[PDB]
């Protein structure tokens, strides 16, 4: 019966994607409101110990992920990585003005929170 | 000279464009009250609303002048062409949110006035004319003073007339900011907070206090499906003001002999407020399938572990990215056929100055296609609808479709087509819908069904790119959504499409086949017996994208009135809830990663095609009603319809519950003046032309006017096609064109496509038949069958075509009766009245 | 003489595919958008015109 | 495979001077290594053989290729530096990008 199989695969799914649930942000989060009931918008954005960013051309870039920490959600995140559209690494001294039509746009940011 | 007045006399009643005592000192004190003897300026809220509800290009004067007089925008401005769209140039928004201050003072000045009267005793009946732009009242006549404190005032017409612009002018935005003042920072809200009832009645008080009916925050405690719809028209407006991220499933945390999830037991819908559900267990133990299957498909486990996510591509709220790697999709281009294309130019065709040329490619798109087709969502935008108009339409509409039977249906009597389709996310993981449609047992679809009959179950569709011939550019997305909502949709809604598909010669032609006489019966009845009749068609822009959500409540609410005998107020209301959840404003999975649908309808919902035809009959009894109510009364002269404008009008804005009688009336004056025939976004009618060109029927400004106003859209003449010669069929629909042709001693009418189209497709395959040389020629066999009518066209290389495809048919025969496909007679019999 | 032309620019894009070229981003944008560009060419000119850089893009590559 | 066969058989059927000039010019070795462009004047590399007959590809400091004429402004070779023109004491490949 392919019932069984198709059951294990969903909790196999579930049981492996509450290992990376619990970040002890959701804790305090779910107690510090009212009958523990809270959008789920804001979870990830409260919780997440991780950011992407996905920059379509420089002009935005420029604006968004200055330096190697940036602001976003009322947090500070560090850039931990930069890849282009092809999952090719890419560092930080690159990204210019004047190399920006050599680069593959469009580029994932990978952040931290710190 | 022209004004635009709302009369309502026992001789004339309308909203449209005509010609040209002592109540004042007991109103003076009252700061809203202009001074009599004044100040007053040119243009009243009236000519607002005409100009915003009855638009046309080249002689909206008056909504330019407006503009310029009230510093919204300069001189200089409508000098660019093609200003006035909503999907080019969509800036033409903010230069209409300048006005949104000025309609939301005006608001003030009106709960000020009506304040006074009912402190001096004065009953009457407040009308947009007697208001200024400035937003002072004037014009004292039918007024009639009583007790003072018992004064009562009437405020039905003018908040009915004024509600679709109150959000296209973004009026209520300044009710985001603190201190309600557009000087000062916006409001931080708490991010754990998702209620705002109270917010809402604030705001109901504080705007709409005079508002006879009662409005409900959460559509949960509402009594029917028209208080449905009015307290959902009116959280649509109120919903603007709240954060965009208190939205969307309400989570909790549960416990599973000791793990904790974090699963949806509510949803803050934007339209219905706050639903929680019913069968909540905070402690469990051994979750059999039901709750694994309604665990796995809800956004709650996704977004929670998933990453946070910030995509500058597009401007749709976004959730989180479900993985550590961005996906970036693209489509191949076309495989091509050789061996078709040789014998075709072995045989004269593709030659220089030709009439029949290649026009229909297989067009590739790059990895960047996905989220900018994604990002079209851009045009649908939160529409309030005016509320006594919709619930006389949502009546009218209600008798197109009293020839059908509905009934929530059992599990095991369900008929399933084509089982293999994307079974949504994360489903499509482990196998197609078959898989789970033979995992489940029936008792376990019917406790599904019930289930969703008392909670809601947010589920996640996948958006894809389709493998598809066009003659456009554009990409072609593909939307499947979750078997978790297929299950019970399939459930609630089998019996009534079934029915909707088999019965013949009403306005809705769905699933009627063209073959055997099919395209002529169903012109004769869109005939039907209408004197002086011409023939006229329109197009939807962006049809799936703009179509607002009021709408697409309404087209839910009118299919689930089937459901009186099978399920109470509260499981129809569950049921309701479910699907705006499910079909309307769910997560979407593009690329890895998670969005929300700002509204829309999804293309690949089997309730679809119905739900538009639907909205497409909504929008013609619409247009008609707005053309009657627009018409000078006098200027009429039949006798009959004049008492029925004056009857419309009197049962729109004056009385409150639904008037039978009237509605069998307007519905056989439609009938009998006005034929349609709807399939599911193309329409066709066959109007009588000599009421049309006076204004007693909807032409096609009415309907330019109808989708400007109420589906954001903007509609050009170029693809609305009108017919003054009836022997020659509809210009278009549903990509066929139609001729008057002699056969069987009698004159018939054949639907016949686009031969380059044809052409197109035999040329160029999906690549899932080059392998094979039977599928080859059946896909040959088939379009021989959509191409024999071009035999009885007046041209030659039209004719032409068809000769070539069954030489190929031969052909492929060679290489490799009525069964017969190779010789000419069986593709005849296909297109005799006879029989398949 | 047009259509042989839109028609050839099919199998290009098809073996430029094969070849791989879609992994890489900024050469599969640029070859979709010349072929696409060429399907609605209504001058034959300007469709051998960017036949030219689409069959030099196959030539630039040594496989 | 089996495209290829398909490919070039139709494009000796064209017929365009564009088109044929490029491919026996790319058969016997002298290929690009980008794309010519339609409008702008952008550079293009084009690499040659030791003297692969050069006097059909320039004339007077005048490129002819796919029926059309460049401006050479900067030739480097295989040695990274600007050669100028005995013939036997060169490298093999000779950029000669113009705009
Ligand atoms: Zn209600
Ligand atoms: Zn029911």
């Amino acid at each position: 019966d392919k019932r069984a199989k198709v059951t294990s695969a969903m909790q196999t799914m579930l049981f492996t994607m509450l290992r990376k649930l619990d970040n002890d942000a959701l804790n305090n989060i779910i107690n510090n409101a009212r009958d523990g009931c809270v959008p789920l918008n804001i979870i990830p954005l409260t919780t997440a110990a991780k950011l992407m960013v996905v920059i379509p051309d420089y002009n935005t870039y420029k604006n968004t992920c200055d330096g190697t920490t940036f602001t976003y959600a009322s947090a500070l995140w560090e850039i931990q990585q930069v890849v282009d559209a092809d999952s090719k690494i890419v560092q930080l001294s690159e990204i210019s003005m004047d190399n920006s039509p050599n680069l593959a746009w469009p580029l994932i940011v990978t952040a931290l929170r710190a | 000279v022209y004004r635009a007045f709302d009369i309502y006399n026992d001789k004339v009643a309308g909203f449209a464009k005509f010609l040209k005592e002592t109540i004042y000192n007991l109103l003076k004190d009252c700061p809203a009250v202009a001074k009599h003897d004044q100040r007053l300026t040119k243009y009243t809220m009236a000519d607002l609303v005409y100009a915003l509800r009855h638009f046309d290009e080249g002689n909206c004067d008056t909504l330019k002048e407006i503009l310029v007089t009230y510093n919204c925008c300069d001189d200089d401005y409508f000098n660019k062409k093609d200003w006035y769209d909503f999907v080019e140039n969509p800036d033409i928004l903010r230069v209409y949110a300048n006005l949104g201050e000025r309609v939301r003072q005006a608001l003030l000045k009106t709960v000020q006035f009506c304040d006074a009267m009912r402190n001096a005793g004065i009953v009457g009946v407040l009308t947009l004319d007697n208001q200024d732009l400035n937003g002072n009242w004037y014009d004292f006549g039918d007024f009639i003073q009583t007790t003072p404190g018992s004064g009562v005032p009437v405020v039905d017409s003018y908040y009915s007339l004024l509600m679709p612009i109150l959000t296209l002018t973004r009026a209520l935005t300044a009710e985001s900011h603190v201190d309600t003042d557009l000087t000062k920072p916006y409001i931080k809200w708490d991010l754990l907070k998702y209620d705002f009832t109270e917010e809402r009645l604030k705001l109901f008080d504080r705007y709409f206090k005079y508002w006879d009916q009662t409005y409900h925050p959460n559509c949960v405690n509402c009594l029917d499906d028209r208080c449905i719809l009015h307290c959902a028209n009116f959280n649509v407006l109120f919903s603007t003001v709240f954060p965009p991220t208190s939205f969307g499933p309400l989570v909790r945390k549960i416990f599973v002999d000791g793990v904790p999830f974090v699963v949806s037991t509510g949803y803050h819908f934007r339209e219905l407020g706050v639903v929680h559900n019913q069968d909540v267990n905070l402690h469990s133990s051994r979750l059999s399938f039901k709750e694994l299957l309604v665990y796995a498909a809800d956004p709650a486990m996704h977004a929670a572990s998933g990453n946070l996510l910030l995509d500058k591509r597009t401007t749709c709220f976004s959730v989180a990215a479900l993985t550590n790697n961005v996906a970036f999709q693209t489509v191949k281009p076309g495989n091509f056929n050789k061996d078709f294309y040789d014998f075709a130019v072995s045989k004269g065709f593709f030659k220089e100055g030709s009439s029949v040329e290649l026009k229909h490619f297989f067009f590739a798109q790059d990895g960047n296609a996905a989220i900018s087709d994604y990002d079209y969502y851009r045009y649908n935008l939160p529409t309030m609808c005016d509320i006594r108009q919709l619930l006389f339409v949502v009546e009218v509409v209600d008798k197109y479709f009293d020839c059908y039977d509905g009934g929530c249906i059992n599990a095991n009597q369900v008929i399933v087509n084509n089982l293999d389709k994307s079974a949504g996310f994360p489903f499509n993981k482990w196998g197609k819908a078959r898989l789970y449609y033979d995992s489940m047992s029936y008792e376990d679809q019917d406790a599904l069904f019930a289930y969703t009959k008392r909670n809601v179950i947010p589920t996640i569709t996948q958006m894809n790119l389709k493998y598809a011939i066009s003659a456009k550019n554009r990409a072609r997305t593909v939307a499947g959504v979750s078997i978790c909502s297929t299950m019970t949709n399939r459930q609630f809604h089998q019996k009534l499409l079934k029915s909707i598909a088999a019965t013949r010669g009403a306005t809705v032609v769905i699933g009627t086949s063209k073959f055997y006489g099919g395209w002529h019966n169903m012109l004769k009845t869109v005939y039907s017996d209408v004197e002086n009749p011409h023939l006229m068609g329109w197009d939807y822009p962006k049809c799936d994208r703009a179509m607002p959500n009021m709408l697409r409540i309404m087209a839910s609410l009118v299919l689930a009135r089937k459901h009186t005998t099978c399920c109470s107020l509260s499981h129809r209301f569950y049921r309701l809830a479910n699907e705006c959840a499910q079909v309307l404003s769910e997560m979407v999975m593009c690329g890895g990663s998670l969005y929300v649908k700002p509204g829309g309808t999804s293309s690949g919902d089997a309730t679809t095609a119905y739900a538009n035809s639907v909205f497409n009959i909504c929008q013609a009894v619409t247009a008609n009603v707005n053309a009657l109510l627009s018409t000078d009364g006098n200027k009429i002269a039949d006798k009959y319809v004049r008492n029925l404008q004056h009857r419309l009008y009197e049962c729109l804005y004056r009385n409150r519950d639904v008037d039978t009688d009237f509605v069998n009336e307007f519905y056989a004056y439609l009938r009998k003046h006005f034929s349609m025939m709807i399939l599911s976004d193309d329409a066709v009618v066959c109007f009588n032309s000599t009421y049309a060109s006076q204004g007693l029927v909807a032409s096609i400004k009415n309907f330019k006017s109808v989708l400007y106003y109420q589906n954001n859209v903007f509609m050009s003449e170029a693809k609305c096609w009108t017919e003054t010669d009836l022997t020659k069929g509809p210009h278009e629909f549903c990509s066929q064109h139609t001729m008057l042709v002699k056969q069987g001693d009698d004159y018939v009418y054949l639907p016949y496509p686009d031969p380059s189209r044809i052409l197109g497709a035999g040329c160029f395959v999906d690549d899932i038949v080059k392998t094979d040389g039977t599928l080859m020629i059946e896909r040959f066999v088939s379009l021989a069958i959509d191409a024999y009518p071009l035999t009885k066209h007046p041209n030659q290389e039209y004719a032409d075509v068809f000769h070539l495809y069954l030489q190929y048919i031969r052909k492929l025969h060679d290489e490799l009766n009525t069964s017969r496909y190779w010789e000419p007679e069986f593709y005849e019999a296909m297109y005799t009245p006879h029989t398949q | 003489k047009m259509s042989d032309v839109k028609c050839t620019s099919v199998v290009l894009l098809s073996v430029l595919q094969q070849l791989r070229v879609e992994s890489s981003s900024k050469l599969w944008a640029q070859c979709v958008q010349l072929h696409n560009d060429i399907l609605l060419a209504k001058d034959t000119t300007e469709a051998f015109e960017k036949m030219v850089s689409l069959l030099s893009v196959l030539l630039s590559m040594q496989g």
